[PDB]
């Protein structure tokens, strides 16, 4: 499972199982890796131009 | 099924005749639409009116020649051949007694189904100011085709050359729950169900959606990151212009 | 008779810069002496050109040499010339007609502030705040951070520090000058670790560390782990030792506010993650200070906003909870219009550009 | 607005001018067409016309708009001017025989060509490579035109050499406009090497049309024009 | 003055679907209605006459077929007086009908006033509606009101004009063809309301809702990669300038880059909340 | 006390002028808005294509048509230089004769063609 063969999680305490799907995650995020990469970059040029 | 289709040119002809003629509220002007009928796409590239009389003191009496309809279809194919008779149009806001008897005239010579035009020149409420309907018998029984309006490229374009919301779109919503109460309430003084049970199949299909209610909040909070992100990116420009508008006051200071 | 008196000003200003922190002629004359060279109509009828022109911003380091162990030595209630001090001061502000006013109205309710800061009553400031708002655009970058450095102070008093947050923010961002970084700055970043020891966070040392000397950061880091890991005995110590210096900067009342943090921030570091903790677990923690107080340590921290448990004196536990959910309906749209109004302080910049 | 309106033209063909006619009009030769007079624009004076100047005639009324820069555009099969050529005499360097007949008939007039003229002998306009194939003579072509600072130009035969009409002229007469301009360049003739760079072992059987021109035209280069500095 | 004319609402219609069949052929017709110069020209009907044999020429129009078509304009309330003779033709740089020479010569002597109509673009459509005629003069004509000064005459700046095929005679004396449309309030009503883009219209809610909600979650992916070559330019943009001068023949470098990042992002951005407010609007 | 009152009434007028230069701005996108939709149907599925050859100057280009002819057409104001190919093959408008867009690299013709495959099913070894 952590090899992401098989999906799923097991429960130690009453010896059950539980549901996991296969996706995780869509996308979404990745439109935030470019937010954050613009705010550590064109902001610091700004000062460059000011200063 | 079928669609009507309306060419600008054929909306804007009918209206017309209507001044020319100089036609009070006791006149109907009636025409003849020419198109191809044959595809689920009724088109209708050609109209022309004729010499109708109406009488408002018996529906039975009208006044057309046959021999225009004949001649003028026959004079027109020199300018296209896929001009032929789908059926015909007629003037006035309501459909009274004489609309009736006259649909079986042009029948005769008509292949596939007529059509059925009434043009509006007041154009009084909603949208729509010409409405096309079906005439056939199993009773006549007419059936309301969906109406758009497409038309050539050059004759789109030349509208736009002569011309040079949210808000109308629940006004228009509210109406139509408005103008269905009266038809409920009317109908039913008139009989003391066949025709309110069409209207109760629509009215009856947070009721339905309490399932969809909490994926639907979901969703909207997605689209809110998208414009949480698009909004940053208007902020930077507001902070690089404002720096950039010093740039122009220190060369004025300088100079 | 605007040029006549500004002309004599003009040689009045260089006399004063002698009188700042450089020669103090006499303890006694000089008081008396510089009080009759204001009065007679300096300030006139506000004609044009006046501004900056007064004392303003010289006076604010010389009064307060003059009281103490100078003039009064605590030999008197109050300094007599202070007394008509606060009369000229308030009677500046009573006669302004609230037109060309910016730097010269926030200037002088520091000093109504510093006052009640050292020696007075905090209580009746808060009805000067109402009056002190006002949209100043005449105030210098050397001032604009202190304007913001005393507004923050006076709610760290009134037990709120979510309006003085938005204040200490930009009051650090200001004041590029040497002497407001060093002196200044020192002082400022103290009271803005100051608003995080109400909260219950107080971060660990990284851009504070290279900004200030050593001299801020033994304190806190004394009680940077003395809040956290929830001891009562280090704490203790450490105002014993540091009490010299919490006593110039007013900051010697961290022994009850603060005291009570110590208990309040300790409670997330522990784990309470489990439902039902039993009586016996939770004196064993935090050493023995939690074990005289158990039901009533927990009853008011779920209230203050800290957490949130159940008590159940039956079977003897406490049900507590994480704060832990998951977005479906009515959860993320709580921060939904929060985000909004995160951005509403940023709709301005279309005015400004 | 301004500019919606501007871009509304007729067209404007590419023509060259060729005399001056007292006429107030002038003889412009329309490469996709033909010679046409046409007329001299009434902001412009018939005495800045020169002889094969690049100018602009109108497609809808047949006459002279404006003056653009003067430069021959060439149509680009094989012969496109590059830029930095990346070479040098130390990569294919090891070979002290071929570099001294290298500089003493390429480099030395460019260099010093008060040379020839005071000692009485015609300069060199071109040299014929002996050798087996294959010695390495493909990365030294780019410094001949690298260290002497000229133009690289490639120059192939059979792309210049159509069977449509007017197409197996037009493009050989290019080269030889533009060669003027440029005459600080070194012109590289293919298609007939056989020392084994590119060898095809010539070409006879499809130069039977080319002969007519390109023979012509370099002959007349250096015969008639005189123009030095310019090495086929 | 000289006579204007007034384009009416199926005047132009009808003139682009006449000459509907093919682009080299070529069709005719009469323009009809009375007007009085000094001001009012107006076209009331048009209607086309089949195509002969002969193209346009003398021959070309059947007294027959417009006797017999003449009659029924009468009892329609469609008779009024010919004021011309319009024509489809696809068009040259000058003469743009080259088998038409001796009509509008023989349409003279009936009237003076008529004039003649052709439909310029015929697949060369733009948009500006670009519309020619022809009217003779010859001997006559002058001593009378002002021709030219009513739009934009008096000209011959170099030879550019209109096809600038022309300079100044044109087909004949340069009439300086004026094209102007007039409708009524009833007339104007219409389009406005009724043309916009295509019809959704009278309920905009339901119509587009499912169309662009489906397409919503490859929109959010697209949009991302828009974003994603935005700061990317910005960013070469300031690394390769340390001058802050011009040798870069950048003469406007930043308001390019700069609205592309802008325009593009308030076009993303406007189109996911305005459209999101009727989205849902399902309260009850 | 006439100069004074004399001032009071030239911000009056300006009072209006304020609230009015919002109407122009406003009123202002909408034409704006109306010359962008302009520009979208200027090129539309009637497109020529040209072999672009040298720049000249802004709004200026020299191409070469693929109907046998040389047209001197303007350049759009959004190509300039990084975004300006120097010899590619471009799209022209038909009558207006303008710059329209840059063809991909097409080197694919009728005469002399050259096949490509695509998600070919042959397995290796």
């Amino acid at each position: 499972i952590l090899d992401k063969i098989f999906y799923g999680v097991l429960d130690q305490g009453n010896g059950w199982l539980y549901v996991y799907e296969t996706p995780n995650q869509d996308a979404t995020y990745d439109s935030a890796l470019e937010l954050v990469g613009q705010l550590n970059k064109v902001v610091d040029q700004l000062f460059e131009k000011a200063s | 099924h079928e669609k009507v289709t309306i060419a600008p040119l054929v909306l804007l002809s009918a209206l017309d005749h209507y001044e020319r003629t100089q036609t009070k509220e006791n006149k109907r002007c009636v025409g003849v639409i020419l198109g191809d009928a044959n595809s689920s796409t009724i088109r209708v590239t050609n109209s022309f009116a004729l010499p109708f009389e109406e009488d408002e003191k018996n529906s039975d009496v009208w006044f057309l020649d046959h021999n225009y309809i004949e001649n003028m279809n026959e004079m027109c194919k020199k300018i296209n051949a896929k001009e032929k008779l789908i059926g015909w149009y007629h003037s006035g806001p309501k459909l009274r007694a004489s609309d009736l008897k006259i649909n079986e005239l042009f029948k005769k010579y008509t292949q596939n189904n007529p059509l059925l035009l009434i043009v509006d020149v007041k154009q009084q409420g909603v949208g729509l100011p010409t409405d096309a309907y079906v005439a056939i018998e199993q009773e006549k029984t007419f059936l309301h085709l969906p109406c758009t309006i497409e038309a050539e490229e050059a004759e789109e374009i030349g509208v736009e050359h002569l011309l040079r919301i949210r808000l109308t779109n629940q006004l228009k919503s509210l109406k139509g729950l408005q103008s269905k109460l009266k038809d409920v309430v009317e109908y039913l003084d008139k009989v003391i169900h066949t025709i309110l049970g069409k209207l109760q199949d629509v009215f009856n299909l947070n009721n339905l959606q309490k399932a969809l209610t909490v994926k639907t909040n979901d969703e909207l909070m997605v689209i809110y990151i998208s414009n949480l992100v698009r909004s940053i990116i208007a902020f930077d420009d507001l902070i690089e212009n404002k720096i950039q508008n010093k740039k122009i006051q220190e060369q004025r200071v300088k100079d | 008779k605007t040029i006549e008196v500004t002309a004599e000003i003009n040689c009045f200003m260089h006399l004063l810069v002698q009188l700042f922190l450089w020669d103090s002629k006499e303890l006694e004359q000089l008081v008396e002496f510089n009080r009759k060279v204001v009065i007679p109509n300096l300030l006139c009828y506000y004609n044009l050109r006046s501004l900056n022109l007064i004392n303003a911003k010289l006076w604010f380091y010389i009064y307060l040499s003059h009281e103490t162990l100078a003039r009064s030595s605590e030999e008197i209630n109050s300094d007599n010339q202070n007394i008509i001090l606060r009369s000229t001061m308030m009677k500046f502000l009573k006669i302004a007609s609230l037109k060309h006013d910016n730097e010269t109205k926030a200037m002088l309710i520091n000093l109504i502030l510093r006052d009640f800061l050292n020696n007075g009553e905090v209580d009746s400031a808060s009805d000067f705040i109402s009056k002190l708002e006002y949209p100043h655009t005449d105030v210098s970058s050397s001032l604009e951070a202190r304007y913001f450095f005393y507004l923050s102070k006076i709610n760290a008093i009134q037990l709120d520090y979510s309006t003085a947050n938005e204040y200490i923010i930009a009051a650090i961002r200001k004041a590029p000058h040497n002497s407001k970084s060093l002196g200044f700055l020192q002082q400022s970043n103290k009271l803005h670790c100051c608003i995080q020891l109400l909260m219950g966070d107080i971060p660990e040392l990284s851009f504070f560390h290279q900004s200030n000397m050593q001299k801020s950061l033994l304190p806190y880091y004394h009680l940077t782990k003395a809040v956290k890991l929830g001891d009562l005995k280090k704490f203790t110590s450490t105002i014993t030792k540091y009490k010299q210096l919490l006593l110039k900067d007013d900051t010697y009342q961290l022994c009850v506010r603060l005291r009570s943090n110590v208990i309040k921030t300790g409670i997330r570091i522990i784990s309470l993650t489990y439902k039902k903790i039993s009586l016996r677990d939770i004196c064993l923690k935090l050493n023995l200070d939690s074990e005289q107080t158990v039901e009533y340590m927990v009853s008011r921290a779920i209230r203050d906003g800290v957490i949130e448990a159940k008590i159940n004196h039956e079977d003897g536990f406490i049900e507590t909870t994480e704060l832990l959910n998951i977005y479906d309906s009515e959860d993320p749209q709580q921060v939904f219009d929060e985000r909004i109004k995160f951005a509403n302080q940023l709709h301005d910049e279309y005015l400004v550009s | 607005k301004d500019e919606l309106r501007l871009l509304q033209e007729p067209g404007s063909y590419v023509g060259e001018v060729i005399k001056i006619v007292s006429d107030k009009k002038v003889l412009v030769k329309v490469q996709p067409e033909g010679k046409y007079i046409v007329d001299v624009a009434k902001d412009i004076n018939v005495k800045d016309l020169k002889a094969s100047q690049r100018v602009c005639l109108r497609s809808d009324s047949y006459m002279l708009h404006k003056v653009l820069e003067n430069k021959a555009d060439p149509l680009v099969s094989l012969m496109m001017v590059e830029k930095v050529p990346d070479s040098t005499y130390d990569m294919v360097g090891g070979l002290t025989k071929q570099i001294k007949e290298i500089k003493e008939v390429i480099e030395l007039p460019v260099k010093h060509p008060e040379l020839f003229e005071s000692l009485g002998i015609a300069q060199p306009k071109g040299v014929i490579l002996y050798g087996p194939p294959g010695t390495g003579k493909t990365l030294l072509a780019r410094a001949v035109a690298h260290h002497t600072d000229c133009k690289f130009i490639r120059v192939s035969g059979a792309e210049l050499v159509q069977k449509y009409i007017g197409e197996g002229s037009r493009m050989v007469r290019e080269l030889f406009v533009m060669a003027r301009e440029h005459a600080p360049s070194i012109i590289f003739m293919d298609e007939i090497d056989s020392i084994g760079s590119t060898r095809v072992e010539g070409s006879g059987g499809g130069d039977s049309e080319v002969q007519r021109t390109m023979l012509e035209l370099l002959n007349q280069l250096d015969g008639f024009e005189t123009s030095k500095n310019i090495k086929i | 003055t000289k006579e204007t004319v007034y384009i009416s609402s199926i005047a132009l219609l009808k003139m682009l679907k006449h000459g509907r069949a093919g682009v080299p052929m070529e069709v005719m017709g009469l323009m009809l209605g009375e007007f009085v110069d000094d001001y009012t020209v107006n076209v009331v009907d048009v209607f086309a006459m089949p195509q002969s044999g002969t193209g346009v020429s003398v021959e070309a129009v059947d007294d027959v077929f417009q006797a017999k078509m003449m009659d029924m304009l009468k009892q329609t309330g469609r008779d009024q007086m010919v004021v011309g003779w319009y024509h489809s033709h696809p068009g040259f740089g000058c003469w743009l009908s080259s088998v038409d020479v001796n009509t509008q010569k023989s349409f003279e002597q009936l009237n003076s006033r008529a004039v003649a109509v052709v439909v310029d673009p015929i697949q060369s459509v733009k948009g500006k509606v670009v519309i020619d005629a022809f009217r003779l003069i010859d001997t006559g004509a002058l001593i009378n009101n002002l021709e030219p000064r009513q739009t934009t005459s008096n000209t011959g700046l170099l030879n550019k004009a209109n096809i600038q095929a022309l300079i100044h005679g044109l087909n004949r004396h340069y009439y300086s063809l004026n094209i102007d449309y007039h409708k009524t309030a009833k007339e104007t009503k219409m389009l406005m309301n009724l043309h916009k883009e295509q019809w959704q219209s009278g309920l905009k809610m339901y119509d587009y809702e499912e169309k662009e909600e489906s397409n919503l979650a490859a929109t959010k992916s697209m949009v991302k990669i828009a974003e994603q070559y935005s700061k990317r330019i910005e960013e070469e943009k300031e690394l390769t300038e340390e001058e802050l001068k011009t040798r870069y023949v950048g003469r406007q470098d930043p308001k390019k880059h700069l609205s592309e990042t802008a325009d593009e992002t308030l076009e993303n951005n406007i189109v996911s909340v305005l459209t999101a407010g009727v989205n849902s609007v399902a309260i009850k | 006390y006439f100069k004074l009152k004399k001032l009071e009434k030239e911000y009056e007028l300006l009072t209006l002028q304020e609230d009015y230069i919002k109407d122009e701005q406003r009123h202002l996108k909408r034409e704006l808005k109306r010359a962008q939709e302009e520009v979208k149907r200027i090129q539309s599925v009637p497109l020529v294509i040209g072999q672009f050859l040298e720049p000249i100057d802004q709004n200026t280009g020299i191409v070469s048509s693929t109907t046998g002819m040389s047209y001197v057409v303007r350049i759009l104001s959004t190509l300039d230089r990084e975004l300006l190919k120097p010899s590619m093959s471009v799209a022209l408008h038909r009558h207006s004769n303008a710059l329209v867009d840059i063809l991909p690299p097409d080197s694919d013709s009728s005469i002399s063609v050259m096949g490509e495959n695509e998600k070919p099913d042959v397995t290796y070894a």
